[PDB]
């Protein structure tokens, strides 16, 4: 009666409580599809923005959190900003404490030890998000890292995230195979976004337009958002493929 | 705020610990590992899984080096031994490393990593943690020695064990596979002949990490010239080194 | 004048051929006013060694702290300390009263039981690891006890001709200490046996 | 399926779902209309106060509180609770004007609310916040106008309403932005505040009620938050009647 | 709500009665077995392992010997984890008044702030307790050997010879037809070995599933000696006495 | 911790208290009755349970001061735990102000640590009762209370406490009397094993008498004497 | 049902239970009336015995030298939120030599309610104070409900049979705001107000308890014989 | 469940609740009169000796 | 209609526990308190439960300093806590003020005692679990109003008093007080109206080993009437109905 109302075992060896959190994160129906370029990662996202009272600007789904480390967040929006703050904030004192800027590898290590003692509490509630964590390292190159609510993470050839996930696993797991090599190749950044944008449009079974994306990308010594101008320039480059 | 100070791990009426009972479940669920202690070293062994092939096991880690000479390998819960590596890195230098200035024999130090679990076992807003290690190690004074530390909070010392959903099976095996004399090289082979009836899905160098606790190797020392100490005694093995091995069987 | 200067005593450590041998002096008095010729400077946890000298308050109180300790350990570990960790052990406690200190210093010689080694080391004050395989000297009379330990010493002395060249070096320098003088045992310690002798030494 | 999931709120349900904060976006529905227009060089936030006797002091009650001196902040549902959340943001807006001697952003500033609701989530100890809050302003990158949902949640808006004329309010506001997508005036958009008040009166015409209107501006106010009134408010007034008839 | 999801581990039954404690107790009765024996000239400290394999280290376990200090060791029974705790709270405590006193603490002494610590914990705090029970076997001038087993309401009672764990009935009854004032370690080592063959669940009781020390005062200079047994003098011991 | 382990009931009453009552009767008896210069705080020990030692395992009564005994009933376990307090209060009794406690002084701070844990936040209340007694210091009048774990204190001039304790005071109805204690010390011995008899039966080998004369004489009696009074009373009877 | 036992459960609603059943705290509460012109506010108070032995509660406490509250709730919880309003009147006192404005005073007072009603292991208070005060814009009546919610009238009441009191305000609306300057006729207005309060209970020197202040009038408590002219 | 207890189903609801010291006094009165009782028997002391009844 | 609260509201709107609380004043036993011009006489029945009893050394009768007694009933263990607290509000007043305390401020401080509940919130430290059920009647005098007599109750509401009676025998008590009691009566006859109605409610017999009474006086400050003046004057009751 107590069992799934606070993160404790259940008769099973389950903690149903810690379950619920997954069952949360494919509510806001949001795409991720994230791949490795060759000196870049190149992470494209569906930006849904239900009414026309929104200002579109403003929603996002994109978060800096470093100069390097972008942050791509598939789960409610509230849980979002949270384990957002608290993301800039590690990286801060990272730099404090040890003068130089993060590496990846360590704040997807850090937020994955803070989602571990939030479900070993009695007080708090797992935080109800799956991160990818998108860089270009200089000691391990670029990298994807998916952290999720439990406190378990590994590292990624790609990723994709949302309830549509399943299908866009496919594609990419294909895509390796036939290549054989565990990394996507393609020296510009701008054409590994032509590559990824196709791959969504084949998966979902749906166009795109300017509104719709919302494009990171992580290359070396900085993270930037195409504006939505600049991918428009990007799905005029899939016409003539 | 809190005001979870009250244990949440209570005794059930008809005795019996009932979070330390459930927390062993969740042991055996996960993964399947195994250690065998010859008479020169340990090996201690496991299988990766991943969600897809398209998480990489290159940078995945489920052997952790908790000192140089003394290493840890778990079966139960990825996100409880995350957690419990570094709490055992951690005292073990705040409570050896910095009173008797060196790394802590391979009895005191799982002493310490028992008293984590004990503290989790009880006090208020937390369950046990849901993992099994085997803490394999070496000391100067009680020479070669593997460690079985449990959600209970207990240790016992051990010849050869095994932990995770294949332990039943597991153990039988090598109750009549061992022997009084191993050789490092002659425990290799055990460890993997048994680790094979486990697996089902794929086997290779790069989906069994295998770990030694084997005799010094000055070539990961990191230096030379100061003959007092002797480099890492833990070794894992590369992915191109257990390949060869496995063609043995 | 000072902490130690008060209280003095010293006490000296010098290794042999595979044996060491550590020795002090029985005065503890305060000023010009000798009190008593009956405390000994020297203790044991195990088979190591430490004397102490110096401020006299804290000469015991490490005394009982370093039986807190190896007591804990022994019992953990289940056996007794080596030397090597000993040293280590004495600095680490030094070091987080490093804001006043214990106005001491302890000297540590022993023999590791694993090789059959002598071992000998030194302190003063907070810390200061002070490795030698020669010899060691503390207290007040560190300039009288340096000087004879150089000249008298050869490598490598069996521990009959050890207990006279020590022996000597603390006589002449206990004597031209006016914070010594009055008695001396010094430990001979073999890896068999540890025979502790009194010397006739003149009163001050 | 097992029973509990409503007495606490960190408990998720067995859909992934809250209770309380679910039934929290129920406390926001009972409250009093609330509209923000967002005009090219400010905001105007517009909001129905009842006078629900005859016995209340006209003009003398206000839910339209300032935050700092350039942002508005304007809330229906629980009105105490409502006040807790505006206080909070004044003790953060002032940390922040001490610290970096700038007025806090809208991008800032609905940063900090936003963890504050959602902090109160996080524990079962602390009741969520049942207040939905359109606030907004001028500062130095531009007009934001910001409504923060109870869930804490909060996003941009180029118009947003809260209460129980938020049906009307809504539908309202997509014929404003239709006559003007490409901007509109903070003059005029005063005249319109009052417009779409009169017309989500109609879940609430029951009773009578007081307009209360409020203007932050860069360019009739210089880019701080004051009240209208006086005969700027009456003109609004003398607006609404004629377009309700 | 917190309040909600308290146990209430520390309110009295109708009864007048303490239902963890009482639990603590029945899971304690799972437990190993562990019998004391104080003869005149020792203790002799025996205890029989729960679990036993063959892959299973048990040439220098001790999981269930532990010196609390040089003339006091405890044999353990219950929830280790538990135990492992208080044996090393203590060790700090009996290393404490000597260190303050320079006086070999009393068995009384060590053996009541154990079991106030054990109180304090079905008295307040909304915790556990700790199902520990510990046979003390102990030397002191003052009073001799002195035998003593404490339980998790943290009460202490005094014996010359006691069993706690598994089959407590049954070892205890006959613990008391054989006991005479008139033995000497030999005969306490004899009965030990004897009564755990009686509450024995294997077919035959072997030296691999006992532990098994003394303290002997006919250790030489009139010193009181603790000796853990190696496993390969207890088989020895166990050929002498011809249980096997 | 902080939450509530004493609640009022929807009677009148705290449940817990009610029920640490209860745990008094199922824990052993102790009797008191002072004679004209004596009290006697005799308890019935337990011997069920053989091989039990008889030097080293604790009394029931435990020795505060020199002149101040305390005994006790309910849960064994529990007990030191209010006399580790009472111990140290004497001691600050005789650093604060100087003179050692008076008995009545001693009850009412026993009284208010029982007080205390029927009402404060985190705590159960204890399951244990005492008969305090003992001499003023310079005076020769006995004093007897007993304090209840209500942290309410009576004095009584003849008390019993434990199992059956409603049993045993029926008979010290009708054998001390109020006006004319027993004559001497020796007639008061007689009347406190004459009650244990009744319900404690089993030898003199259960009976437990500690006997205070004024002037800090604490004797606690050998087996063989309690033989001899058991022995008398039979016979008589 | 269950969404009653505590202050941190919502409630299907949009309530929450608990501070509506501190709101019925208010109700079997006795009657005070309140009316303000424009430069004397009056508080008209039924004071209430037990028994025939007993004496009368006091049911208005003067606050400071021009506030005074008066209670219609939990007599301990009025305790607790008075001394807070002295406190923060003799801090404004003391650190900016202002008299606390009536207007800010309600939003202090606000804010201690609150705080106790969102946290768990708090409750709400149970009273509702009307609050008099005579500041730099004027006169002020200030009802404060045990809900948190501070609003500003022109007279109101809470009580039992307060409803009725109302009424008797509500009628009397546009006549008692335009007679200033003369206090007898604001108290005669507010007597008549209560009396419609009754229910075989009446009002005497022993009953009534009628404070005031005024702009040429300091806080000054009449009871005794000094409502025995106002009756 | 609610639906039943709200009026116009249950109109009135009407409270029962344990008797005061007058109340007690009557009922034992009530139950006392087909018993042989003496004259002596002054109910008012031991209704006062049975509280929350 | 619910109750798995610590400070909990009740669709009424009382405190829930504070509910209870009163209704553990029904299980006190008697004190009853006159307050007449010329000082305030209170009376309590003592009780015996036993005969073997010492009976005079239990009083419920305390002086909290010279000018302001207090008669106790209800459960004596929480007043314990009170009325320490009223000994020291007392002194502190003297320390400060250097005059002697009001009866109605001194009670007025007590009563903010009794609202101490709670799981540690508001601005007064919350330490108690639960609240008092004990009620005291505060005597005194002082020089602004001459004789006062309060009722302080475990709600935390006080009301001055001419006569009140609290415990098991209020309702038969208060009945009585009504109809014989005027505006003026003399100091000794105040005693004997003590004792007359006190004698009515009385489940036992009328005498000095189950009856006490006190004053206060002015002149004498608070005096506790010995055993032969409580004698003297019941004897004098039974004298005076029988001239009726």
């Amino acid at each position: 009666g107590y069992d799934r109302h606070i993160t404790i075992f259940s008769p099973e060896g389950r903690l149903y409580q810690v379950e619920y959190a997954f069952k949360a994160t494919n509510q806001t129906n949001i795409n991720s599809l994230a791949v490795r370029g060759k000196d870049c990662t190149v992470v494209i996202s569906q930006k849904k923005v239900p009414d026309k009272l929104l200002d579109p600007t403003t929603v996002s789904y994109i978060f800096c959190i470093s100069r390097t480390i972008g942050m791509v967040v598939n789960g409610p929006i509230p849980d979002a900003r949270n384990a957002a703050l608290r993301a800039k904030a590690e990286a801060a004192e990272f730099r404090y404490k040890y003068g130089y800027d993060m590496p990846c590898d360590v704040l997807a290590k850090r937020m994955a030890n803070l989602s571990q003692i939030y479900t070993q509490r009695a007080y708090m509630r797992p935080l109800g998000v799956i991160l990818t964590f998108v860089s270009v390292d200089e000691e391990l190159g670029p990298s994807i890292y998916k952290t999720d609510p439990a406190g378990y993470y590994v590292g990624y050839k790609a990723t994709a995230t949302g309830p549509k996930q399943q299908e866009i696993t496919t594609n990419l797991e294909n895509h390796f195979k036939k290549s054989k090599i565990d990394h996507i190749n393609e020296e510009s950044w701008e054409k590994v976004v032509e590559f990824a944008i196709t791959h969504m449009i084949d998966a979902l079974g749906t166009e795109f337009s300017k509104n719709d994306l919302e494009v990171g990308v992580a290359t070396k010594d900085k993270f930037f958002t195409l504006s939505a101008e600049n991918i428009e320039e990007r799905l005029v480059a899939i016409a003539e493929q | 705020t809190d005001r979870y100070s009250f244990s949440l791990t209570t005794f059930s009426p008809s005795g019996k610990l009932g979070q330390i009972d459930y927390a062993l479940t969740a042991v055996k669920q996960g993964v399947t590992s195994l250690g065998i202690k010859a008479t020169n070293g340990v090996v201690i062994a496991t299988e990766k899984k991943s969600s897809s092939p398209l998480a990489m096991s290159e940078t995945l880690s489920k052997v952790s080096l908790l000192t140089p000479d003394i290493g840890a390998v778990y079966s139960g819960m990825g996100p409880d031994y995350r957690v419990l590596v570094d709490k055992s890195r951690k005292v073990a230098h705040t409570s050896y490393k910095r009173i008797y200035g060196e790394y802590p024999p391979t009895k005191l130090l799982v002493s310490e990593v028992a008293k984590i679990m004990q503290e989790a076992t009880q006090s208020g807003g937390v369950r046990p943690f849901g993992v099994s290690l085997l803490i394999a190690g070496h000391d100067e004074f009680n020479g070669f020695s593997l460690y079985q530390v449990d959600p209970s909070g207990s240790y016992f010392p051990w010849k050869a064990t095994a932990i995770g959903k294949g332990s039943v099976a597991a153990k039988t095996f090598l109750e009549k596979r061992w022997n009084d004399e191993l050789e490092l090289e002659d425990a290799i082979h055990i460890a993997l002949l048994t680790l094979k009836e486990s697996v089902e899905g794929e086997f290779n160098g790069d989906t069994i990490e295998l770990a030694i606790i084997g005799d010094e190797n000055p070539d990961l020392l990191g230096y030379t010239g100061i003959p007092t100490d002797k480099g890492p005694r833990f070794r894992k093995l590369t992915s191109q080194e257990i390949n060869d091995r496995l063609e043995a069987l | 004048s000072d902490p130690s200067s008060i209280n003095g005593g010293i006490v000296v450590a010098m290794t042999g051929k595979d044996c060491v041998a550590i020795a002090c002096d029985l005065r503890l008095g305060s000023q010009s006013l000798g009190v008593s010729n009956k405390f000994e400077k020297i203790f044991h946890y195990g088979h190591v060694f430490l004397g102490i000298t110096g401020l006299a308050t804290d000469v015991t109180t490490l005394n009982e702290m370093f039986r807190y300790k190896t007591n804990l350990y022994k019992l953990k570990e289940e056996r007794a300390i080596e030397p090597e960790t000993f040293t280590q052990l004495v600095s680490s406690s030094l070091y987080e009263r490093r804001f006043g200190p214990y106005f001491v210093g302890p000297v540590v010689a022993g023999i590791n039981s694993k090789s059959g080694k002598p071992f000998i080391a030194g302190f003063d004050l907070i810390g200061c690891i002070d490795e030698a395989k020669d010899f060691i000297v503390s207290g007040t009379a560190s300039d009288q006890l340096f000087g004879m330990c150089e000249s008298l010493y050869e490598p490598n002395l069996e521990p009959e001709d050890l207990f006279e060249t020590i022996s000597q070096a603390l006589l002449n320098a206990a004597d031209r200490d006016a914070l010594s003088g009055w008695g001396a045992v010094v430990y001979i310690i073999k890896k068999d046996e540890v025979v502790k002798r009194y010397l006739k030494m003149r009163q001050d | 399926i097992g029973t509990g999931y409503d007495l606490s709120n960190s408990v998720f349900s067995p859909d992934g779902r809250n209770f309380q904060v679910e039934y929290a976006v129920k406390a926001v529905e009972n409250g009093t209309t609330s509209i923000g227009i967002k005009c090219n060089d400010g905001v105007v936030f517009a909001v129905e106060k009842l006078i629900t006797s005859k016995l209340l002091v006209p003009q003398k009650n206000v839910k339209i509180q300032v935050v700092d001196r350039h942002i508005g902040c304007v809330y229906s549902g629980l009105i105490p609770d409502g006040r807790h959340l505006v206080n909070r943001g004044r003790e953060e807006a002032a940390s922040f004007k001490k610290l970096y001697k700038t007025p806090i952003p809208i991008p800032a500033f609905a940063d900090r609310l936003g963890q504050y609701v959602q902090a109160h989530t996080l524990y079962n100890s602390v009741r969520p916040f049942g207040v939905s809050t359109i606030f907004g302003g001028v500062d130095k990158n531009g007009a934001h106008l910001y409504m923060l949902e109870p869930s804490g949640s909060y996003w941009g808006y180029k118009g947003a309403a809260t209460g129980k004329g938020r049906q009307s309010a809504k539908a309202e506001l997509e014929k404003l932005v239709d006559h003007h997508p490409e901007g509109l005036s903070a003059r005029e958009a005063v005249k319109q505040a009052a417009k779409i008040i009169y017309l989500a009166h109609e879940d609430n015409k029951e009773k009578d009620f007081e307009l209360e209107i409020s203007w932050c501006s860069l360019s009739e106010t210089n880019g701080l938050h004051k009240f209208v009134k006086g005969d700027l408010l009456q003109e609004a007034i003398d607006f609404a009647q004629k377009e309700i008839n | 709500g917190s309040r909600r999801y308290d146990s209430r581990t520390t309110i009295f039954s109708p009864e007048g009665r303490l239902y963890q404690v009482e639990y603590a107790l029945e899971s304690i009765s799972h437990a190993g077995t562990a019998i004391g024996i104080m003869a005149s000239d020792g203790i002799v400290l025996a205890a029989e392992r729960k679990v036993t394999s063959t892959l299973l280290e048990q040439d220098t376990s001790t999981e269930k010997l532990y010196k609390l200090n040089d003339k006091i060791a405890v044999a353990v029974a219950g929830l280790t984890a538990d135990a492992e705790i208080l044996i090393n709270t203590a060790r700090i405590h009996a290393q404490n008044y000597l260190k303050t006193y320079n006086e070999d603490i009393p068995v009384e002494i060590l053996v009541r702030r154990l079991s106030d610590i054990k109180q304090g914990y079905t008295q307040h705090g909304g915790l556990r307790p700790f199902g520990v029970s510990f046979i003390y076997a102990g030397y002191d001038d003052r009073y001799g050997y002195q035998l003593y087993t404490s339980n998790p309401s943290g009460n202490y009672t005094g014996w010359k010879a006691i069993s706690v764990g598994a089959n407590t009935s049954a070892a205890q009854t006959l613990l008391q037809m054989d006991y005479k004032d008139d033995m000497k370690v030999d005969d306490a080592i004899e009965l030990a070995l004897k009564t755990l063959s009686k509450t024995t669940d294997s077919s035959a009781l072997t030296y691999d599933r006992l532990e098994f020390a003394t303290i002997r005062k006919g250790a030489n200079d009139g010193e009181v000696y603790q000796k853990i047994f190696k496993p390969q003098e207890i088989k020895d011991i166990l050929v002498k006495t011809g249980i096997t | 911790y902080d939450r509530a382990l004493s609640i009022f009931s929807p009677d009148g009453h705290i449940f817990q208290v009610e029920y640490a009552l209860e745990a008094v009767k199922r824990g052993t008896c102790a009797v008191g009755v002072k004679g004209k210069n004596c009290v006697v705080l005799g308890c019935e020990r337990r011997s069920t349970l053989k091989l039990q030692d008889t030097r080293i395992t604790p009394s029931k009564v435990s020795k505060i001061d020199s002149h101040v005994v305390l005994s006790f009933s309910g849960l064994n376990a529990d007990s030191r735990i209010l006399i580790e307090k009472a111990r140290v209060e004497a001691q600050s009794h005789r650093l604060t102000l100087e003179d050692p406690v008076t008995v009545e002084y001693l009850t009412r701070y026993v009284a208010g640590v029982q007080q205390r844990y029927t009402q404060s936040g985190g705590v159960r209340p204890f399951g244990v009762s005492t008969l305090i007694a003992g001499f003023d210091p310079r005076d020769d009048e006995p004093k007897l209370y007993q304090t209840e774990p209500s942290g309410i204190y009576s004095s009584w001039s003849a008390q019993t406490i434990g199992r059956n304790s409603k049993t045993v005071r029926e008979f010290l109805e009708k054998n001390y009397d109020r006006k004319e204690p027993p004559a001497t010390v020796e007639e008061c011995v007689k009347l406190t094993v004459r009650s244990l008899l009744e319900v404690v039966q089993t030898g003199a080998k259960n009976i437990e008498i500690t006997v205070v004369k004024p002037d800090s004489d604490i004797v606690a009696l050998s087996s063989e004497e309690i033989n001899q009074y058991v022995t008398q009373i039979e016979q008589e009877k | 049902n269950n969404y009653d036992g505590d202050t941190v459960t919502f409630s299907p609603t949009g309530r929450l239970f608990q501070v509506e059943y501190a709101l019925e705290a208010i109700k079997q509460g006795s009657v005070t009336v309140g009316l303000r012109s424009n430069t004397h506010a009056v508080l008209v108070a039924l004071k209430r015995n037990a028994d025939e032995l007993s004496s009368y509660q006091k049911k208005i406490i003067k606050c400071d030298e021009h506030m005074g509250l008066s209670l219609a709730g939990l007599a301990p919880d009025a305790r607790v939120l008075s001394n807070y309003l002295r406190q923060q009147c003799n801090y404004s006192s003391l650190v900016f030599n202002r008299k606390l404005a009536v207007e800010r005073a309600g939003h202090l007072l606000c804010d201690k309610a609150q705080k106790n009603t969102q946290s768990y292991g708090g409750r709400p208070y149970g009273v509702g104070l009307l609050i008099i005060g005579y500041d730099k814009s004027g006169a002020h009546l200030l009802e404060f409900q045990p809900s948190g919610n501070v609003t500003e009238l022109y007279g109101t009441a809470i009580g039992a049979r307060s409803q009725g009191a109302k009424t008797y305000l509500e009628r009397t609306l546009d006549t008692f705001i335009k007679i200033d300057g003369n206090p007898d006729e604001l108290i005669k207005a507010g007597v008549e107000a209560i009396s419609q309060s009754l229910r075989d209970e009446s009002l005497t020197v022993d009953n009534l308890s009628i404070a005031i202040v005024g702009k040429d009038t300091p806080f000054t408590i009449y009871d005794g014989e000094a409502v025995a002219k106002y009756i | 469940d609610p639906a039943l207890l709200r009026p116009g189903r249950i109109d009135r609801k009407v409270e029962f609740s344990l008797p005061d010291l007058e109340g007690r006094a009557n009922i034992f009165r009530i139950h006392s009169k087909s018993m042989s009782v003496e004259r002596g028997i002054r109910w008012e002391l031991i209704s006062r000796l049975c509280p929350n009844s | 209609e619910y109750d798995r609260g610590v400070s909990t509201f009740s669709p009424e709107g009382r405190l829930f526990q504070v509910e209870y609380s009163l209704e553990a004043i029904k299980l006190g036993s008697t004190a009853i308190g006159i307050a007449t011009k010329e000082g305030v006489v209170l009376g309590v029945e003592k009780r015996a439960t036993s005969p073997l009893l010492e009976s005079d050394s239990i009083e419920k009768i305390v002086e909290i300093d010279r000018h302001i007694g207090c008669a106790m009933s209800g459960l004596t263990a929480d007043a314990r806590s009170m009325i320490e607290h009223a000994r020291t509000a007392a002194v502190t007043h003297n320390l400060y003020y250097d005059e002697d305390i009001n009866v109605e401020s001194l009670t007025q401080s007590v009563c903010d005692l009794a609202l101490r509940f709670g799981e540690g919130a508001s601005g007064e430290e919350r330490l108690m679990s639960r609240p008092f059920g004990v009620a005291l009647l505060i005597a005194g005098h002082d020089a602004d109003d001459g004789y006062q007599l309060f009722h302080a109750e475990p709600s935390g509401t006080f009301y001055r008093y001419n006569a009140k009676a609290i415990g098991s025998g209020s309702e038969g008590a208060q009945a009585e007080l009504l109809n014989e009691w005027h505006s003026s009566l003399t100091l000794k006859e105040a005693e004997l109206l003590v004792l007359k109605i006190l004698k009515q409610v009385m489940e036992e017999k009328l005498d000095e080993n189950n009856a006490q009474l006190s004053c206060i006086t002015k002149q004498d400050g608070f005096k506790i009437y010995d055993n032969e003046k409580t004698a003297e004057l019941i004897k004098e009751l039974k004298e005076k109905e029988a001239a009726e």
